Parts: C-alpha cells; sequence; structure tokens
C-alpha cells in the first residue's frame, strides 16, 4: 500500500555488527559474562548494483506528452543539489506517471 | 500495374531502434495545370513604386515540385518531443521517396 513491488522472496536482510572485544578481564576466574569492553566502531564502503528491465513506450498519441522538467527561470539555488553549507536536498516529490496510455 | 490496382499503400509511422529513428509519412496531394501549360518570362523592375532592392528576372514554369524540407513533415509533435528530450544530437542519413495511386 505504501507503494512498490510486493515480493514473496524480497532482497534478504543484511545484518552487520562489530564483534565485542573484551577489555582486560579479572585475574581470577569468575562465572559472570564480561561486561567491560574496548570502545570501538567501524566504517567502510557499501555497494549496491541493481539491474532494471524497462517497458518502452509505444504510443501513437500525436500531441506532445507531459514531462517532468527542471524550472526554467533563475533561482537562488539548483533543485536537487547542495547548499552553500553543503547540504543536499530534494525540493519536491517526483512521481512516475508522465507518459499516457489508453485504457 | 492496372486501372483497378492500387500501386502503393499508406505508410505513416515512426520506429526507434537505438541510435536510429526512422520516420515515414504519406500525404494526399493535388496538382493543377500551371501557367496554362506554358513557360512565362516574369520580371519586376523599378517602375511604378517598385524599389531597386526588389528587382528581378526569371521564369514561371508549367511544373510543380515536391517539398518536405520542414521537420514536421516527418516528426509528429510527440516524436519531436521524444527526440529533443533525450538526445544531444541527430542527423539525416538516407531517404526513400514514392509517388503512387495516381489519378488524372
Ligand atoms: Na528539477
Amino acid at each position: 500500500l505504501m507503494g512498490g513491488f510486493g515480493l514473496k522472496h524480497p532482497p534478504p536482510q543484511i545484518l552487520i555488527k562489530n564483534t565485542p572485544v573484551p577489555a582486560d578481564p579479572p585475574t581470577t576466574f569468575n562465572q559472570s559474562k564480561l561486561n567491560s569492553f574496548i570502545t570501538q566502531y567501524s566504517t567502510g564502503q557499501v555497494s549496491v548494483e541493481i539491474e532494471w528491465e524497462l517497458q518502452k513506450e509505444n504510443s501513437k498519441r500525436w500531441n506532445p506528452e507531459i514531462q517532468y522538467t527542471s524550472n526554467y527561470y533563475k533561482s537562488t539555488s539548483v533543485d536537487f543539489a547542495v547548499n552553500t553549507e553543503g547540504v543536499y536536498s530534494e525540493p519536491r516529490p517526483i512521481g512516475t506517471r508522465y507518459l499516457t496510455r489508453n485504457l | 500495374d492496372g486501372v483497378g490496382s492500387s500501386s502503393g499503400n499508406w505508410h505513416c509511422d515512426s520506429t526507434w531502434l537505438g541510435d536510429r529513428v526512422i520516420t515515414t509519412s504519406t500525404r494526399t496531394w493535388a496538382l493543377p495545370t500551371y501557367n496554362n501549360h506554358l513557360y512565362k518570362q516574369i520580371s519586376n523592375g523599378t517602375s511604378g513604386g517598385a524599389t531597386n532592392d526588389n528587382t528581378y528576372f526569371g521564369y514561371s514554369t508549367p511544373w510543380g515540385y515536391f517539398d518536405f524540407n520542414r521537420f514536421h513533415c516527418h516528426f509528429s509533435p510527440r516524436d519531436w518531443q521524444r527526440l529533443i528530450n533525450n538526445n544531444w544530437g541527430f542527423r539525416p542519413k538516407r531517404l526513400s521517396f514514392k509517388l503512387f495511386n495516381i489519378q488524372v
């Protein structure tokens, strides 16, 4: 309902975790689980490549269609670009239904 | 080739194939008799009010001619839109021309 493709076997969940690294333990044995760990975090890159199949348009509509377009006249900033502060932003929601089709 | 047989069909279409697009258009035309079948010397000088910048000498002929030197002769509005919204450029490669289903 929120939109999209419903899949019985969707892309799998990808779980990740930093392995706990004990800080020095006591010198004489104790049953209790360790609760003192070295403070750490991780970082790295991640890549996702997806192949999409397109269904080309085959319309005999004579007149031009509606199309998503960038604004023409001057503006303080560029839509879908960064700030003077380096902040990226999406000015508006962009749908998918521009071309038309008969029923 | 007979009186009762069409000598061609109506081909009007467009197909996009990759780095190519083929346009095809057919139209119905009418051709009258021009100049009463004659060739005539036509001229315009500097008499009356006709300025010198517009003088000329030439001829009118009994012939007509086909012309399709205009993009809309080949691209429908939608096709033109498909072209200009997605390509950095384009150019003509080859053409076929045909005259048929002639009736006098
Ligand atoms: Na935009």
